[PDB]
């Protein structure tokens, strides 16, 4: 006569059961909003003019631009690849030295090559490279996708 | 065990009992669902609030272009800010129907002065929400607005034109009027509206609620 | 029915009657009867209409702040109405501000005055409630001419 | 008509809230 | 601005509270209850 | 003339406090109204009326001062992406309600901006819009939400004509301090009936102020009321007014989930009803 | 008037599985 | 002000049915 | 032997009165820091060249020009006083109308003159007047020292 | 009379005689005021970090010169932010001799692990005021070493990339960064600190203080 | 002296004593002897210093963010000195990560470590202490190894 | 940076109150008090 | 050479990571230090000194081969506002300190970037700058408060010239892969001594790689080991290095009032235990 | 030397505070 | 590190210095 | 050097006034 556990714990799912399928319907579209949203940049970030970089603009060219993930690239007619700044180690951006024709990390001495390709240091990786293609005015850069021509495996960023 | 785990050191216990202890008497209605209404209200104005605080940009020439980036690209941004926009003034309704109540029940009589009182206090801090968070947005609207009622208490003859500088930060309305209500609408009225929130629930937790009609 | 009587043998609880209180003691347990089955559904309920008015009719972005132009017709949200009427419609800026100020300082001093009275029903105290019901009115006749131009604000476009 | 079912279903919920509150605890 | 759909909610369920409170309050007027008033 | 706002105003018809610069000319004041559905889908033509309503029997005062009737016309203003609708997409009991109406953009590239008028009052008190929405599926630059819609509606002959000069549908005023002397009609078969009015006394001050016809004659004879003197009434009947309205580029998708979502909402509010009535059957069991 | 025809199958329907549950629930 | 009567009855008017529905439940199960 | 309440009330107005100094010496920097410290400037708020401003810019000028305490004033060779444009009943900026030669609030209609003197409406005192010299480049406004030249006494903003 | 006001509404005297009622036993020494001059360091951030959402803008073409401005321009600004530096170093420093005192005392020992737990979760809630603020006036110095700390969760296999993504709003480092820093530095963290300070000074209350060695 | 002797009379204060609490019924009154005038002087004498240390060691202004400059020797505040250098010193970027966090994780653990003894004084355990020395000069120790750079912060200089 | 004066500071108090709170164990480790241990 | 750095980098010393751009022809590194007070007065000379330290008794390679001794120079960035005091507000015993010492501005209107050197090493371990503080009260640029100096000292030779070429002070590496045959001296009477370098076998490659004299040589004969050996050993003897320090332009009114302030606060905290003692008499008056 | 005094203050108050905890609660 | 150890010796040694301070403090009044 | 003069100076000042405040109590 009288509903034992059995009908109690029955309830209890239904009703806190779908209680929380609305708490979650409601966390759902809260989650995804602090997810952020998914052409060359140089110091400004807004358009790098070919026609005047090639001009004057550091001869021997070893110029620092903004480009993929924000991340800085060397920009180095021009070459095919484009040499990453950051350092793998911790975030450091390398410069590069004419001297020693070797990117050298400043925060440690974790040095490279005239490529990117790690020779010395606490340096686990080498610099990264990506397609550094001329189209119209700006520089359009594309992701590398196929093996290193450096390394001579497939790179660590695919 | 999880529960005699707790019990020996906070005494669990004595909460548990503090909650099946209170009884509802009949002539609580569904009226007296309206102070937890408005305060439904401000939880999802907290919420809702604090997620637009990492994409708003409280500048002058940042502020708009902000609030479109969130309507237009962030992920769920227009709910959230139309959400926000409509639990703002149902929170606000909510507040003058909780009002209708406490005083057509009597519930403001000995000894529950100090609880409407403090009530007037979080009504006034409950506006103030709406009024900065108005001119958040920086648009035609907003601006103008603000332009008004900055100027409103120059007309004390004392320190009536002071009270106005402190407002806007300065002699007219710019950049550190912008800042300022910022600093009101994400900081002081929120740390405010949860003290005397917490007053307001304490003194009727203490006292239970009114008698009768 | 589930319900609980008031223990009228225990001192402590009708000195607290005596004070007011003590109406906590008496009547439908609040857990879990309200508070774990009834309050989810009023949560859940104030929350779905405000989503559903969020989507049905979403907030609005208006044009970009102009320090040099004037926009025709502006007004602040609708709670602000009735003193952006007494704001406007008084000539004395000054007094305006008073009985802005009268609003929320006025309800202050609302306890302390029908204090004389023990009666919480409005019909058995209906000075006060003739008093509510006239302000109330007031209230939305200040609010409902905020809409209206000043020219015809008071009388409200009919006399 | 995709949008009028939408108000309704803002007129729905409002109106079985209220439904559901003075059914649940007998309320007035 | 001004919004149309948000002054109907407000003036409705203004009236239909205030309504609501006067009825409460007439239906234990009438009815005094268990030790009340 | 809505194209004069072009001549005068061509970049846009709304000045930064949104006056719709029609006023400019038009300096008379009447209702006006426009009526667009509150939410709409993308992609789907929709129905927006423009209401310029007056007197169906009253009449103006033309260029010649002969009585006729009055043309309306109105500007409005659609969100970005809206635009009047292909003709192939307005179905048959739509095209009959609009007309002949000459929908025509403010500039290169501002479909959502248009102007119309001259149209004959008696037959055009109120103007059917055919405009599609946009669908931000196809493009990326239009979004799902609430935009503005701005009207700037006209009756009647304007005031001010675009090279400067005034018209014959205003009042006319005097130029100094002095007394009139001769009223009569000063009219010409290559032009038309002229009023001349003279001043005098005071010192010097001889000049004469020549008025169109058309305004009526409230002042006899012998006056000298200052300099602002309307000894011509206003034979102004036409009027320019505006109105706003708020439409919603709602997504059919973001409805359906709201639904869904009441829907569970609703659902569950009732499993913990159902769940109080279990829990209520257990206490009347102990109470006693 | 589409939307009160909506508004009228739209809680009847969840009525129907008000009363529906309710002697489910009871019956079992 | 179309679109404020309209929501202005609707709000006052679905408060009663709500009200009557509730009531309604409460004879079926036999308050 | 034992010190009475004269003793004990003595040592409270050392003690704590003592801990008020130190309090109210902490507070005055903390409300003189929430006073906020105390060339004409165009739309974009930085220089108005008189050279620019005199050629082509609304013939028959009537322009709106950021002035003194950021209030907008109109600039009307150039007219000595310059005509404030906030009005004086709420704070609505009032555009000038040329087919009636007076300066016309739109929030209420309030009217005013050819100089900024009040003629009709609610507005309760005529439009701000002040020093409207050129010196350099830009405009240098100076604050109207002297009596009205329009109303005929003192101004009220003096 | 005044006492006899409050008195009769919410029992006052209850309170001041739970007060009174609480005696300091004799091995508590000099050591046991590291846990309050931790949160006096907190309340002085409290005041000077409100002051200065006053004038700061978190823009990364405003925030700068912003802090120069504070510095420079506003009265006693320079005051309010060299406190504010100071006092969120002592905070920190504070807290660190404050758990000395509670380890070298058995204070964390059965019925108080859960006041040690709090701690240490207020530990790290103090550090990340520290790191956020460290990047709030966009110098060199900020930029950099949270263009460092934000690549640092990437190594976690499965969410790693996620949760950087969260700190720094995108792949890089922008103004996306510096909003959601000053929204985790002016209003999260604050309110998380305050939870967890109320969790440890309740559990603190209902306990009392640690025996004696 | 002021002192009040515990009242083991009492078995409600002997139940609190047994479970480790009720240290706060004996002793000096907590006001208004500690509470009312030694907390002011404590504040005061907080603020005071970090005031004093304001004036004369007033907060710099750096030089604006360069996105593209990598500043020579950038360090964070002091007490993230130790975990930086973990940070570095760790060839394995998951390892030092997870050491990073083992030092909160660590911490809630030991509690539920030290539980086996009741001793609450580091002289009657001496195993704790030991470590907790050890542990306390290896974070100086990793913390001094962040001032100097990678290739002399382990041997810090010295062998 | 680095701040050298607060590196101080920082050592100075931390060995301070290190041996501060031995200090406090061996004085009440020699000398039992009333029922504590 | 500090005259150097303005031919090459006209606008700053200092690039954007503060590496102080001397160091991109002197690549050696030597410890350098930089002494102000914590804490000067506004208007007020006081004495910055500059610590350029190496081994008194110790030489290097000149242009010619020649042992001859080092000679330092630096390059100091004060604070804006700051600059060498005037002649005549140097105290005679601070004049007697700083020396024969040519201060010089890094370019036309940049008093707080000054230039030293060649000095002589031997005698000019230490440099002293006859520093003047700005006035912030006489000044509406200069503010109160902590301000970073900056420094880059450097000893002996460079290695490479503002031209581009290298010099004799660094290492010389080889060209390709080859065989070494002849080692001599050819030197000349205008010129001076050289050593020639020869590459032979692999496929073809015959070069000579010719290197000044100077560097010192720890190679015999026959060697092919790749391309970059260090077949002349290191002669760099000198060093570059670089710090940095803070300096504060303290105003006496600020450090007055807090001192006023601490007062207040040592006198109002004895009030407070001088009251408790009060009280403490009260208490044991009433434990009985 | 007005510099040296203003350091001697924090060094001052600083000492005087653990005195005064130390002399008011007889502190150790 | 000039101001790095002046710093930690004053702020090490002037505790004791203000501990002593404190009781003889004491010692006057008689504790 | 000159700190270590005033800091004795400072501290002495008010001790002197500590140990003289505290017997112009005990004698009134
Ligand atoms: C935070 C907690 C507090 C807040 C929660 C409470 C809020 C919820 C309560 C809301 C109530 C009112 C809001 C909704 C008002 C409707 C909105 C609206 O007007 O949109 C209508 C629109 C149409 O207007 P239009 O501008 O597009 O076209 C012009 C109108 N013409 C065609 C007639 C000329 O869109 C629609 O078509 C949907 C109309 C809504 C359906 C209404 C049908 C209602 C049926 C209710 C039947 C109930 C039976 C009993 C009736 C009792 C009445 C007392
Ligand atoms: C002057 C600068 C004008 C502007 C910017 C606009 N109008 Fe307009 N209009 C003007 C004048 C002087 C006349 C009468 C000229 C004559 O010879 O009669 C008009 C006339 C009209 C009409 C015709 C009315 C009728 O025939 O009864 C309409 C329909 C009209 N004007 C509308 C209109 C609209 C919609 C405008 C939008 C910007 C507009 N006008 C601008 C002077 C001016
Ligand atoms: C090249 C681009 C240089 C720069 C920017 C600086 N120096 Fe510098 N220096 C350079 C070279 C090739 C020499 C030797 C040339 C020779 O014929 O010997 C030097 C020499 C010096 C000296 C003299 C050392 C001595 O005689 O023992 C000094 C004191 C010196 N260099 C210092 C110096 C400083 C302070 C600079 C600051 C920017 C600097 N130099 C720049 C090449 C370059
Ligand atoms: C109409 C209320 C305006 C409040 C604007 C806030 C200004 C910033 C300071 C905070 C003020 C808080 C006032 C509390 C009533
Ligand atoms: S950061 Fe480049 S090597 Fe460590
Ligand atoms: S605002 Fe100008 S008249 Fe009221």
């Amino acid at each position: 006569d009288v509903p034992d556990m059995g009908r109690r714990q029955f309830m209890n799912l239904l009703a806190f059961g779908t209680v929380t399928g609305v708490a979650l319907g409601a966390l759902y579209p809260l989650v995804k909003y602090f997810i952020p949203p998914s052409t060359a940049k140089d110091k400004l970030g807004n358009n790098v003019k070919v026609s005047k970089f090639l001009e004057s603009h550091n001869a021997g060219d070893r110029v620092l631009v903004q480009g993929l993930k924000g991340d800085p690239t060397y920009i180095v007619a021009i070459r095919d690849y484009g040499i990453n700044a950051v350092c793998t180690h911790l975030g450091c951006v390398v410069p590069w030295n004419a001297a020693e024709n070797k990117f050298k990390c400043p925060c440690h001495g974790s040095q490279y090559d005239e490529t990117g390709k790690v020779i010395r240091g606490p340096a686990p990786l080498s610099l990264a490279l990506c397609h550094a293609t001329v189209q119209d005015d700006n520089i359009v850069l594309t992701p590398w996708t196929e093996t290193d021509f450096r390394t001579g495996e497939k790179p660590w960023w695919v | 065990n999880v529960y005699d785990w707790f019990q020996e050191r906070l005494e669990i216990q004595a909460l548990a009992d503090d909650v099946t202890s209170k009884y509802v008497p009949p002539h609580v209605n569904i009226f007296y669902c309206l102070g937890g209404i408005t305060l439904t209200c401000f939880l999802i104005q907290f919420a809702t609030g604090f997620a637009m605080t990492f994409y708003y940009k409280p500048t002058v020439t940042e502020a708009y272009a902000s609030v479109q980036y969130i309507m237009n690209e962030v992920s769920f941004g227009w709910l959230i800010r139309s959400i926000h926009r409509w639990s703002a003034s149902m929170m606000v309704l909510m507040m003058i129907l909780h009002v209708f109540r406490v005083y057509l029940t009597g519930g403001f009589k000995k000894p529950r002065e100090l609880t409407w009182i403090s009530g007037v206090i979080l009504a006034v801090i409950t506006v103030s929400f709406g009024v900065t968070g108005y001119s958040l947005p920086w648009d035609q609207v907003g601006y103008w607005a603000v332009k008004i009622v900055s100027g409103v208490p120059e007309a004390i003859p004392v320190v009536g034109v002071l009270i106005s500088d402190l407002l806007r930060g300065g002699s007219s309305v710019g950049q550190a009027t912008l800042t300022r209500y910022y600093s009101a609408h994400t900081f002081v009225l929120p740390w405010l509206i949860a003290v005397f929130m917490l007053l307001h629930f304490l003194m009727i937790r203490k006292q239970g609620i009114s008698g009768p009609l | 029915a589930t319900l609980k009587k008031p223990d009228l043998s225990d001192p402590k609880l009708r000195a607290k009657l005596a004070k007011g209180m003590g109406h906590n003691y008496y009547g439908e347990p609040a857990w879990p009867n309200d508070l774990l089955y009834v309050f989810p559904v009023v949560i859940m309920g104030t929350f779905a209409c405000i989503v559903a008015l969020s989507v049905l009719d979403p907030a609005m972005v208006g044009e970009p702040a102009d320090p040099f132009a004037t926009p025709l017709e502006i007004l602040p949200e609708w709670y602000l109405y009735p003193v952006f009427q007494i704001l406007r419609s008084v000539p004395n800026k000054l007094l305006g501000v008073l009985l802005m100020a009268s609003v929320p300082l006025g309800l202050i001093l609302v306890p302390f005055i029908e204090n004389v009275n023990k009666f919480q029903n409005p019909f058995r105290r209906p000075v006060a409630t003739t008093i509510f019901l006239f302000g109330t009115l007031v209230t939305i006749w200040l609010g409902i001419g905020a809409t209206f131009p000043l020219d015809k604000t008071l009388t409200l476009g009919l006399f | 008509e995709i949008d009028v079912l939408g108000w309704v279903a803002l007129l729905v919920v409002f109106t079985w809230s209220i439904a559901m509150v003075v059914w649940g605890r007998n309320g007035l | 601005m001004v919004e149309p759909l948000l002054d109907g909610l407000v003036l409705g369920l203004v009236f239909a509270t205030l309504g609501g409170l006067f009825y409460a309050a007439y239906q234990q007027y009438k009815r005094p209850n268990e030790l009340g008033g | 003339y809505p194209f004069w706002a072009q001549q005068t105003y061509p970049p846009t018809p709304r000045e930064p406090t949104g006056r719709i610069v029609c006023a400019n000319c038009h300096l008379a004041a009447k209702p006006a109204e426009v009526e667009v559905p509150q939410s709409v889908l993308p992609d789907t033509v929709f129905k927006a009326v423009v209401k310029i309503p007056y007197d169906t029997k009253l009449q103006q005062v033309a260029a010649d001062g002969s009585k006729v009737g009055l043309n309306v016309g109105a500007v409005l203003m659609l969100p970005e992406g809206f635009k009047i609708a292909p003709e192939e997409r307005i179905p048959e009991e739509l095209k009959k309600e609009v007309g002949d109406v000459y929908f025509q953009p403010y500039k290169e590239g501002q479909d959502n901006v248009l102007l119309v008028g001259p149209l004959p009052g008696e037959q055009y008190q109120e103007i059917v819009f055919p405009v599609l929405s946009p669908n931000p599926t196809t493009d990326k630059n239009i979004h799902f939400g609430k935009y503005a819609i701005h009207l700037g509606a006209n009756r009647g002959r304007g005031q001010i004509y675009p090279t400067g000069e005034k018209s014959n549908n205003n009042v006319f005023t005097a130029s100094a301090t002095g007394t009139i002397t001769k009223i009569a009609k000063e009219e010409d078969e290559y032009g038309n009936v002229k009023y001349q009015v003279s001043i005098q006394t005071d010192s010097g001050k001889t000049v004469v102020d020549t008025i169109p016809a058309g305004p009526e004659l409230i002042v006899s004879e012998g006056q000298a009321v200052k300099a602002g003197e309307a000894l011509t009434n206003n034979p102004n009947v036409g009027g320019f007014g505006q109105d706003d309205t708020e439409i919603v580029l709602q997504d059919p998708n973001r409805v359906k989930w709201m639904i869904a979502f009441i829907c569970l909402v609703m659902l569950a509010q009732l499993m913990l009803i159902l769940k109080k009535k279990q829990v209520e059957k257990v206490q009347a069991a102990e109470m006693n | 008037i589409l939307g009160a025809v909506f508004y009228i199958v739209f809680i009847a329907l969840f009525f129907g599985i008000a009363v529906g549950i309710i002697f489910a629930i009871k019956s079992i | 002000t179309e679109e404020m009567l309209y929501a202005a009855l609707l709000s006052f008017g679905l408060i009663f049915v709500g009200w009557g529905l509730g009531v309604l439940l409460l004879k079926i199960q036999g308050a």
